[PDB]
């Protein structure tokens, strides 16, 4: 019941979302040919 | 093909003319300091 | 004012989200044309007789390629350097067989990218900036011109231009090695020094600035929050960074002048890549890498191979196999 | 100070022209020997017994063609120590067996460790964060993957790279013809981090130099800067607007910008290292199976991928007999792959 | 084993504030790592030996 | 500013040159002679232009035996004379 | 083309799992008190 | 904080946070064990490498 | 037995100890002779 | 592969450990005497002021 | 199915370009 | 004012400078070797 | 403390570098490594 | 069993897409100033 | 100036659990037919 | 592959039961 004082909020700003979606999508565009083989 | 060529010729001429007249339209003056 | 005057004011506005400008008036349509043709060809174009020997090569996704194997294939060796616009073809079907899209794309792209470079000068002048970012971009641009225009001109054919595709690019590299011994050319070696050194100094600079950021945040926050867009104060301690790097090597090997440091950062890769571009552009006229094949000979006259001769054997493998149905006579002269 | 340890620490850490440190004890002798071993071998030492090649200025090679070459394939992965079972303390024989190769590779590996310990030691004394040492893990991952792991996965050190300009060129071409290494997505990520790093190096240097504040009267602008000045030397606000309008996006955070400049080339080198660990096992991206099944059944199907394997097959057949002398290959003319005429 | 470890994880997550984890002098969370090393090293030695 | 004498002091001083106008040339000449005497070949085991192949020998003296490679090279070398 | 039948699902999840991770983190950041 | 039976039993094992021996304490004996361990690793490496070849030690599948 | 490679092993080991020993002898000696001023 | 990647994790955490005090950045009042050559006789030691 | 996948990823990336340019976090001075 | 001659720097310089000149003499001699 | 001007030391030194590298280029065309 | 080769991708996306929609909404509700 | 028609959106924990139960049980029901 | 899929879905459902019961939003009298 007592609150844990170690808890912290987490953030991902908009630029970071865009940078991360770019990483993921480009990695997928690169690796997908190998996955289809 | 003839129509296409004439079309593209017109399009290109149109844009080249914008570039040339554009740069003729007092370009040096278009800056933030001395005009 | 009149329509023209307002138009000019709009074209040259420093207020547009994307700067237009007079270079942009040419750049926008040419880049759009190259992009659209490229995307459609890369997906859907039929096979292209790159080497003019009625042996069509499939570049597109729908005709059995993946992202890595796909390409827009260069125009036919039968065409050579002849200008092959759509209206020179009897049909779109013929245009497609002969690799018309390649010419359309690369001519629009080269014009558009040259205008991109002009536009960089243009905006810098509108903003009261110094003007030479466009000179830094001349290095990649020169390199694109070398592989898509100068090399084909030297060799007499756009069929020897770099293909617009990932595997095509490697094909161009390997054939270029067989034909010019590029690795043994000092301008390509300077290009390697330019790009490996650019990577190196990129990492070095990133790490030295990052290492001396001034404490402005707590351990929970990203340190990036310690900098605010547009603040006047520098966000790291250059004297600290120089203090570190001068000791890593020796004092006079390190910059304490940020202007000299950033000039070096610009210059090293830009100059190396200009030599890369000039390497391709002069091997275009067959002034080729150093040839030390059989350079070391013993007292009798036996050839004593060096690593150069082992290179030569790999080059021979590339040479004898490439375009395996296209040569009828014993020398590959272009 | 206190005791001898602390007096040693004092002296090791004196502020001098060339800083020493505790790391210096490892770094200096290892770097010196790796470099001197290279200059020694390239100037004086043959590779006749190991490769059938001349490799030194003494034999007539030039700066491009000299190398310290790998040991013979029959040496396996011998440490090939001067005092080991192969050379048995004979310096001349050790040279002729390729002992300078493992000498340079191993002192070089310890030297790089010492160099990175140097970056940590100096950072700690000056009170900076150790990101330079961290960035240097990318050079270490490359050196270790290519010069140690790669040959350790293969039959012998013979297949490691030899230390020389042309010798390294040969190593590239071998990797193309045998591993199709250009097809490998870890190499492609390496290439992206190298060219993208060189791109960021150029574009960030040019942007700073072209958004400078007028801080002097000189038309040569380098004097108009002071290391101690509080103020940014160039306008982040103007640089941001310029690129936002030219390219569509721009940095706005200088701290992010500089961390990204560490990130890109460091990450790219680490990715290339992983692909090379796979090549140690011949675990290649050599083929696309769907391409081969189609091309085997359809003799009119051709892509740039099928074209490049034909080049690889030429490279293997034409280069192997001289490049792999211990195999005693004899390939009669009639079996060599060749297209028409050439 | 997986199932039991998952349940223990739940208990330890909820009942995180055990006095065992508090430095008796300061009331601050504290783990005495040097002694944990000997305890774990001793156990690892025992298991290795018995294996 | 770490203490040592500045390099540009040292290399423009008469005394530096008195010492080095002798040490530099002496080292250079010793390197020359290390080659011109032939000594370099024997220290490092590098073939002379007449010692890569015996007169009629077909193939290269490749080392093929890890633990008796030293002996192999020794036998390879008498098979020249 | 005779592709690997698991290529599709491998590609789909490769994109979706970390993209959704990021989207979840972005949206709950935006919804935190202005 | 919450006391439990087991936590009370284990309490002494987690009660010396920060406790040190004076000065260098056992550092020199540590160094000796580290040296001997370096030498041990060198030995096992040279045996696997065939750099150190020992009577009755045939490093191969076949004895 | 002491095989010829075990003898080489001891020689390598001895050589290393000597390079390290002399290196540390010299460095300690020089640090003692040339102290920083506090 | 994982062994090589764990080398990075080692370097990273070893760094975080030895450099905890500057994790958010370096001292904003860092003395320019501490990074300049020859002020101190021993790099980074105020007590060896020359 | 593979062509569809490759073109789908590509289309997502072009969409991403659009949001990253025109719906970026706007830079604000200070 | 009054400088030491032999320093860590001095040693660093000669570990490199000394073999460099010796090597350069060796390589110059090599240019007159004929097969 | 100087006596020989730095610009002379540089010029002589630079000329010495040119000579030795020139010699090395000469040697690419004569003797060993010359292909002849 | 010769199942439909799209059944796996269909099921996975059927599960993943709406579940992720609910997770996004739940987590950004929790992060709202309470 | 901001759009005053904007509103926060919510999904409480019980609704998350209800929803995930709906989705997983529908997938458990339909997956057989998808594989066929 | 089908068996894995069905068992996976089932397993997720049981996991949900656990969270729905032990990590429910606790009922509280507004008091
Ligand atoms: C991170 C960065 C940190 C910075 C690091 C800096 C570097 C420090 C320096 C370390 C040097 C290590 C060298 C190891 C040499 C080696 O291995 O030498 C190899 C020997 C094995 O010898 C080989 O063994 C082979 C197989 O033989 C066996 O099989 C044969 C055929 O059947 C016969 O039966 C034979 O009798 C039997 O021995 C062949 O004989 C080879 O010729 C012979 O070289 O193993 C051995 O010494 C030891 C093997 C066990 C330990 C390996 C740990 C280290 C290497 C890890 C990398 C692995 C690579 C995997 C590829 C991915
Ligand atoms: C810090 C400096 C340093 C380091 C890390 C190395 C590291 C190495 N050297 Mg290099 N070397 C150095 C300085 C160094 N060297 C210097 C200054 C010289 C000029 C003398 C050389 C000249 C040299 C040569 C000529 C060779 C090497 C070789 C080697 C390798 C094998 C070394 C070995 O097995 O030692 C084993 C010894 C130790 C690890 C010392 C251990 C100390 C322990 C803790 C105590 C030992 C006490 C012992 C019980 C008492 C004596 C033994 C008794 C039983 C008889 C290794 C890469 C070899 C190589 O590169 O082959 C390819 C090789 O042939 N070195
Ligand atoms: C667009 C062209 C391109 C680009 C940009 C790259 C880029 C890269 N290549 Mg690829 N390559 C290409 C085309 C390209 N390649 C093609 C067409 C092929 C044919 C298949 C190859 C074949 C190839 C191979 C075979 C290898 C690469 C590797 C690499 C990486 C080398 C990283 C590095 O700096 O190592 C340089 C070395 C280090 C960083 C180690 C540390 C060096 C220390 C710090 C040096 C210290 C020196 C000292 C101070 C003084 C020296 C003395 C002096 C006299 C010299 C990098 C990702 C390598 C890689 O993947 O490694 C994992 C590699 O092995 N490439
Ligand atoms: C690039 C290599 C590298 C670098 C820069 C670092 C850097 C660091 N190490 Mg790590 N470490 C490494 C590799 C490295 N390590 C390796 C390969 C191991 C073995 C698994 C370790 C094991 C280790 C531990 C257990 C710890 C560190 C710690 C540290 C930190 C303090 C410095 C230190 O302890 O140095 C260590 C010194 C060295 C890496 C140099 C060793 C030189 C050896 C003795 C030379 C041997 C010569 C050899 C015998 C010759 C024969 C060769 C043979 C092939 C024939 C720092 C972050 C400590 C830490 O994080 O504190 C918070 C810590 O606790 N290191
Ligand atoms: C066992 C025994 C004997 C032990 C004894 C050990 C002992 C005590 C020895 C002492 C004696 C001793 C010292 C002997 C010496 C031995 C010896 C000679 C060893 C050889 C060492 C060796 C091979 C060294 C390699 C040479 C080397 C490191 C060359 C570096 C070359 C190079 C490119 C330098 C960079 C120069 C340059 C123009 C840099 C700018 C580029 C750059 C980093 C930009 C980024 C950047 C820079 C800044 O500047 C600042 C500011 C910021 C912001 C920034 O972004
Ligand atoms: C004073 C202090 C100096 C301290 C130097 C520190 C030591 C490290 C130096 C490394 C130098 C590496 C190059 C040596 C080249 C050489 O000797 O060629 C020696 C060769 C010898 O010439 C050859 O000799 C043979 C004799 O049998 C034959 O005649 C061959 O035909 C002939 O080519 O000369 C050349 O190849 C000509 C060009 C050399 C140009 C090299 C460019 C180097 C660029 C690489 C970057 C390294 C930077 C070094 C910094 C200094
Ligand atoms: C010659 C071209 C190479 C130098 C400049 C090219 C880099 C451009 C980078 C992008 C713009 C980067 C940028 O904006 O730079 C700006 C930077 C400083 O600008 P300033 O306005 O202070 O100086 C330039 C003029 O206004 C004159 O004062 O420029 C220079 O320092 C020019 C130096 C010329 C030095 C003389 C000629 C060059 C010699 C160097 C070449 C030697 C290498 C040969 C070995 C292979
Ligand atoms: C001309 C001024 C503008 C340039 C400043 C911008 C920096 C550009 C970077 C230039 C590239 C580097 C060349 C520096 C050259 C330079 O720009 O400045 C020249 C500099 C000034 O000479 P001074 O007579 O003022 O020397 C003062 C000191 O000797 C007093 O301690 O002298 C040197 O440092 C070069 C001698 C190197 C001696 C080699 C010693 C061997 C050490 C080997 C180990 C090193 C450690 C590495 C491994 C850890
Ligand atoms: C190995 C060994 C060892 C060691 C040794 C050593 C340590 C050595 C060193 C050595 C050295 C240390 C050498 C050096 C050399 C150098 C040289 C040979 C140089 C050259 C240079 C040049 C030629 C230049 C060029 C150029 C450039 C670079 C740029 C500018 C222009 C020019 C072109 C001028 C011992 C005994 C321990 C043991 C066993 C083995
Ligand atoms: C199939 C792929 C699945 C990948 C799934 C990824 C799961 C991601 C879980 C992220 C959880 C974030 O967790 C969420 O953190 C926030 C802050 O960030 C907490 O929010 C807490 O702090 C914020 C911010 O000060 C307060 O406004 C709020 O009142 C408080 O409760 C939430 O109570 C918690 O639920
Ligand atoms: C195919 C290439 C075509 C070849 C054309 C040959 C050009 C040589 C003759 C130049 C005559 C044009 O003359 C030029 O025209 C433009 C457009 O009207 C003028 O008009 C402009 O004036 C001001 C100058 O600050 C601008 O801000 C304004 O937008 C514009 O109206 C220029 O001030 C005038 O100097
Ligand atoms: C493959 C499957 C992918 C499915 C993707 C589903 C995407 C669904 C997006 C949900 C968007 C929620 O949109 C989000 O609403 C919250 C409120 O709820 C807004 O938040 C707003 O209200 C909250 C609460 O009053 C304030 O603390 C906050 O400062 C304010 O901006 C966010 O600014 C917005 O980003
Ligand atoms: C090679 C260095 C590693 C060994 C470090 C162990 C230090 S050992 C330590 O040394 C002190 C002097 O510094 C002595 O006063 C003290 O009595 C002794 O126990
Ligand atoms: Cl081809
Ligand atoms: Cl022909
Ligand atoms: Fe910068
Ligand atoms: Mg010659």
């Amino acid at each position: 019941m007592e609150p844990n004082p170690n808890r912290q909020p987490v953030e991902l700003n908009r630029t970071s979302l865009y940078l991360g979606l770019l990483l993921i999508l480009v990695l997928a565009l690169l690796f997908s040919s190998y996955f289809f083989n | 093909m003839e129509t296409l060529k004439i079309t593209v010729y017109i399009v290109v001429t149109f844009f080249v003319l914008l570039f040339v007249f554009g740069f003729l339209s007092g370009d040096p003056a278009r800056n933030p300091k001395r005009k | 004012a009149n329509l023209w005057e307002r138009f000019c004011n709009w074209v040259t506005s420093t207020d547009n989200r994307l700067y237009v400008g007079w270079f942009g008036v040419i750049m926008i349509p040419t880049l759009l044309a190259a992009t659209i043709c490229f995307v459609i060809a890369f997906i859907a174009a039929p096979p292209v007789d790159i080497d003019g020997i009625r042996e069509p090569v499939s570049g597109s996704l729908l005709y059995g390629n993946n992202i890595i194997t796909g390409a827009v294939v260069p125009s036919s060796n039968a065409i050579g350097l002849h200008f092959y616009p759509i209206w020179e073809a009897a049909s779109l079907d013929e245009w497609l067989y002969n690799g018309g899209p390649y010419q359309l794309i690369i001519f629009h792209f080269l014009l558009g990218a040259s205008c991109y470079m002009g536009r960089q000068w243009e905006l810098s002048y509108r903003l009261g900036m110094r003007p030479w970012i466009c000179v830094a971009y001349s290095a990649p641009l020169a390199s694109a011109f070398a592989v898509f225009l100068i090399y084909p001109i030297g060799q007499g054919s756009f069929s020897d231009g770099m293909p617009l595709g990932i595997s095509g690019t490697f094909n161009f590299m390997i054939v270029f090695q067989a034909e010019h011994n590029i690795l043994m050319h000092p301008f390509h070696q300077l290009g390697v020094a330019g790009v490996f050194g650019g990577a190196l100094f990129c990492a070095m600079h990133g790490s030295l600035v990052t290492s001396s950021l001034i404490r402005e945040t707590t351990e929970t926050e990203s340190a990036n929050y310690g900098y605010k867009f547009g603040q006047e104060e520098e966000t790291y301690n250059i004297v600290a960074a120089h203090g570190y790097f001068g000791r890593l090597i020796f004092q006079y090997a390190s910059f304490n002048n940020s202007r000299s440091l950033h000039f070096f950062l610009a210059a090293w890769p830009v100059v190396g890549v200009w030599f890369a571009a000039l390497g391709i552009s002069t091997m275009a006229f067959n002034l080729n890498g150093f040839n030390f094949n059989h350079s070391v000979i013993d007292a009798k006259g036996n050839v004593i191979n060096t690593w150069a001769d082992i290179i030569n054997r790999a080059n021979l493998g590339m040479e004898v196999m490439h375009e395996r149905n296209a040569h009828n006579f014993p020398l590959d002269l272009a | 100070e206190r005791g001898w340890f602390d007096i040693l620490d004092d002296w090791l850490k004196r502020d001098r022209f060339v800083f020493v440190g505790w790391s210096g004890i490892l770094l200096f002798p290892c770097a010196y020997l790796a470099l001197g071993g290279w200059l020694t071998g390239t100037t004086f030492v043959t590779s006749w017994y190991t490769h059938g090649l001349a490799s030194s200025y003494l034999e007539g090679c030039n700066f491009l063609t000299v190398a310290v070459s790998t040991p013979a394939n029959s040496m396996g992965h011998s440490l090939l120590l001067l005092w080991g079972p192969e050379a048995q303390g004979d310096f001349t024989r050790w040279c002729q067996l390729g002992g300078l190769w493992t000498f340079i590779a191993l002192h070089g590996a310890f030297g790089l460790i010492g160099f990175m310990l140097r970056q940590f030691e100096i950072a700690r004394l000056v009170g900076v964060r150790p990101y330079n040492a961290i960035a240097f893990s990318a050079p270490i991952a490359v050196f270790v993957s290519v010069f140690l792991i790669y040959p350790l996965g293969q039959s012998s050190w013979f297949f490691a790279p030899s230390f020389g300009v042309a010798a390294i060129f040969r190593f590239l071409l071998f990797f193309q013809g045998f591993h199709n290494w250009t097809l490998n997505p870890f190499h492609m990520m390496g290439v992206a981090g190298v060219l993208g790093g060189a791109l960021l190096c150029a574009i960030h240097g040019a942007t700073v130099e072209n958004t400078l504040f007028q801080d002097g009267e000189g038309a040569s602008t380098f004097r108009a800067f002071n290391p101690t000045q509080a103020e940014e030397t160039y306008s982040m606000v103007t640089a941001n607007r310029f690129w936002s309008q030219i390219f569509g996006i721009a940095f706005s955070n200088k701290r992010w910008l500089h961390f990204f400049m560490l990130f890109v080339p460091v990450t790219g080198l680490w990715m290339s290292a992983i692909g090379v660990v796979g090549l140690a096992l011949n675990l290649r991206s050599y083929d696309f199976i769907s391409q081969e099944i189609r091309a085997a059944e359809d003799p009119e199907f051709e892509t740039f991928y099928t074209k490049n394997l034909l080049l690889n097959e030429g490279i293997r057949a034409w280069m192997a007999p001289q490049d792999q002398p211990h195999e005693n290959f004899v390939f009669p003319e009639e079996v060599l792959p060749r297209g028409n005429a050439l | 084993l997986s199932g039991l470890l998952f349940l223990a994880a739940c208990w330890h997550w909820v009942y995180w504030d055990l006095e065992l984890f508090r430095d008796p002098r300061t009331g601050e969370p504290a783990l005495d790592l040097p002694k944990m090393f000997g305890i774990h090293l001793f156990l690892a030695g025992l298991l290795c030996f018995g294996f | 500013t770490t203490g040592e004498r500045p390099f540009s002091d040292i290399i423009t001083s008469v005394r530096y040159w008195v010492i080095h106008s002798i040490t530099i040339p002496a080292l250079f000449i010793a390197g020359w002679l290390f080659v011109s005497t032939g000594l370099a070949y024997d220290v490092f085991g590098t073939p002379r232009p007449d010692s890569y192949y015996a007169q009629e020998q077909r193939s290269i003296p490749l080392v093929t035996d890890r633990f008796e490679a030293k002996q192999q090279v020794e036998t390879f070398l008498e098979q020249l004379k | 083309m005779e592709v690997n039948q698991l290529g599709l699902i491998a590609t789909a999840l490769f994109v979706l799992v970390p993209s959704v991770f990021l989207i979840i983190l972005y949206v709950q950041t935006e919804s935190q008190q202005k | 904080a919450r006391r439990t039976w087991l936590g009370d039993i284990l309490r002494p094992l987690n009660s010396e946070y920060g406790k040190v021996a004076p000065g260098w304490g056992t550092t020199p004996l540590m160094a000796v064990f580290m040296g001997l361990f370096l030498v041990f690793l060198l030995i096992i490496l040279e045996i696997y490498n065939s750099t150190l070849i020992l009577d009755g030690v045939n490093v191969s599948w076949k004895a | 037995t002491i095989t010829p490679s075990l003898k080489g092993f001891f020689i390598g080991l001895l050589s290393g100890a000597v390079v390290l020993g002399l290196t540390f002898a010299v460095l300690i000696a020089i640090s003692q002779i040339d102290k920083v001023q506090r | 592969v994982f062994a090589l990647l764990f080398f990075f994790g080692h370097i990273w955490h070893g760094a975080r450990t030895l450099f905890r005090d500057v994790f958010s950045g370096i001292d904003p009042e860092l003395s320019p005497e501490q990074v300049e050559w020859g002020f101190y006789q021993k790099v980074g030691d105020v007590t060896t002021r020359k | 199915m593979e062509t569809i996948t490759y073109v789908f990823i590509f289309a997502c990336i072009i969409a991403l370009f659009f949001f990253a340019i025109f719906f970026r976090e706007p830079p604000r001075i200070t | 004012v009054s400088y030491p001659i032999f320093t860590v720097r001095w040693v660093a310089v000669h570990t490199l400078a000394v073999p460099t000149i010796f090597f350069l003499g060796a390589i110059a001699a090599m240019q007159f070797i004929q097969r | 403390g100087g006596r020989i001007p730095l610009w002379i030391v540089a010029t002589v030194a630079g000329m010495g570098v040119i000579v030795i590298v020139g010699l090395f280029f000469y040697g690419a065309y004569a003797g060993l490594g010359s292909s002849l």
